[PDB]
This record gives structure tokens, sequence and C-alpha cells, in this order.
């Protein structure tokens, strides 16, 4: 779990925020979309998960 | 959050800060209190007499 | 954290500070300000620089103003100084007052 | 009277609030309130009562500015409540506060 607790936190959760991805939707328009749907302004904290360990999800294997 | 930028000092005493001299006012209201209450007393327990 | 622990110093005047006095002082303002620092240590000593807490800090409007009421209001206002210290000291990361 | 004996507790911050922190204390505001007691009670008791006392008192202006001073500043902070008790406690005709 990351916390957004505090200043630091607040920074770390608006990287977070600013994460997006594009994806070009079956009528050729480009639709942006976070990558963390859950976290916003209002989240205090998330959790990343991976049941093979973290070590096997390809973010954190990279 | 607020509290995340600074110190909060939150003023719940209702106004008490306002009033002027507030142990002498006390001790008059618990005087007057007091003297009401003895006097129908004193009446309740001479007519008992 | 709620410190709202605190013990009646009534008919206590400056003539009466008594091993009860300093009792009610010790519990309201010094080991209070343990406790705090007790909490930062923990914090600190792991790493949880995005959770500081907020402390209600139950303050008195009683300055002295009601009377014969012991240590009472030096504790309580030995806590304002709180306010100023989150900002002079390196635990701001840890706590936050309100 | 001019109490003026205080230990210096430089280095110290919200951390390290040792035995030292409250020895210092102790010295600069319990005992100080003590011995004003102290005169009272032999004022009292002989009647001197056209000899109230001038109290030198020592505040300072460091409230938590300087930091790293320990309980220093508590104790300048607690003894200003001391004006406050003149009015409101029975001791004004052995002591007054400057």
């Amino acid at each position: 779990t990351i916390h957004f607790g505090g200043p630091l936190g607040k920074k770390i959760r608006a990287n977070y925020m600013a994460m997006t991805f594009e994806t070009v939707a079956a009528d050729g328009s480009i639709k942006s979309e976070r990558i963390f749907k859950d976290i916003d302004e209002n989240t205090t904290s998330y959790t990343f998960r991976s049941p093979n360990g973290l070590l096997s999800a390809t973010q954190f294997t990279q | 959050d607020l509290c995340q930028n600074e110190p909060v000092c939150a003023d719940l005493n209702g106004g008490l800060q306002f009033i002027p001299n507030l142990n002498e006012l006390m001790t008059r209201e618990r005087k007057n209190l007091t003297e009401t209450s003895e006097i129908r007393q004193a009446v309740t327990k001479e007519t008992a007499a | 954290i709620v410190p709202f622990a605190a013990i009646s110093e009534q008919g206590r005047q400056i003539d009466g500070i008594d091993s009860k006095s300093e009792l009610a002082h010790r519990i309201m303002l010094t080991n209070l300000i343990r406790l705090l620092g007790a909490v930062k240590t923990q914090k600190a000593s792991r790493g949880y620089e995005t959770r500081p807490a907020q402390v209600i800090l139950p303050l008195s409007p009683n300055h002295g103003t009601f009377g014969s009421d012991g240590l009472y209001s030096e504790s309580k206002l030995g806590l304002e100084t709180l306010f100023n210290r989150w900002e002079s000291e390196n635990w701001s990361n840890y706590l936050t007052i309100c």
C-alpha cells in the first residue's frame, strides 16, 4: 500500500493521477484514460497486488 | 487535509471568553439560586413547625 | 490521537500545589508530549512519512479565570506551545496538530 | 525577589526531552512557584501585609523561535500565568509582579 498522506504523499498521488494511456476507440477517436483509475484527488492510499508476488508483475519486473 | 498544511486552532468555547469576571458571575448566580431556595424552604419548615 | 485523560485539581490555590498537582501536570502535559514523541519514534523508525497523524489536542479557555484549579491552566497553556514546535522541529512529517 | 537561576538546555529537540530537561523545567518554573509560595507563607503567618515584595520575574521573548532548547520556552511561558494569578488568588497582599 502507498499512502498519499502528507505533502509528499500528495505529490506521489499527483504522479499517479498524471499517469495516462491513450486508446484508439473503434471509431478511430483517441481516448485518454488514467492508468490509476482507482486513485483520484480524494484517494488517501492505494494497494498494488500480485499472487505470484510483485516481482512477477510486469510494472515491477521491468 | 488542512492540518497537513498548517496547525489548526479550533475555538469550541461558545463565547465564554467574552464574559468578564466569570468566577464572580458564577459565585453570584450560585448565591442567587441558594437564596431563593432557602426562603421557600424556611417558609415550608416554619409552616410545618 | 485523542489524549483527553485529565485529573480534577479543584480546590487547589497557589499555596496548595501538592503531589497530586505534580501528577496532574505530568499526565496532562509532560507525558502527553512523551506519548507524541514515542509515536514519532515508531513512525520515523519504519519510514511511514506519508501518514502523519492528526493530534486532536485538548486545549482549555481557562487561563486561570476559573481559579483554584492547581496546575490545570499551566498544563493546558503549555500544550499550546506545540503549535510553534510543529514548525520549528523535525516531526511535522509524522504529526499534524489540531 | 530576583529568581534568575537557569540551566542551559541547548541541543534538545522534541525527541530529546531528558531528565535534564525535567530538572531545568523544575528549577525555572515549578520550584520558582514554590519559592514564591513559601515567602507568602511566612509573610502571611506573621501578618506583614503592608510589605508586599516585588518579584522581578524573568520572562523570555523565545516562545520556541530559537529552537532546540528543551523545555525552556515552556518554563518561561508558564511563568507568564502568574500575571493572571496575582488577580485571581489571595496573595497579592504579599507579592507584586514585574
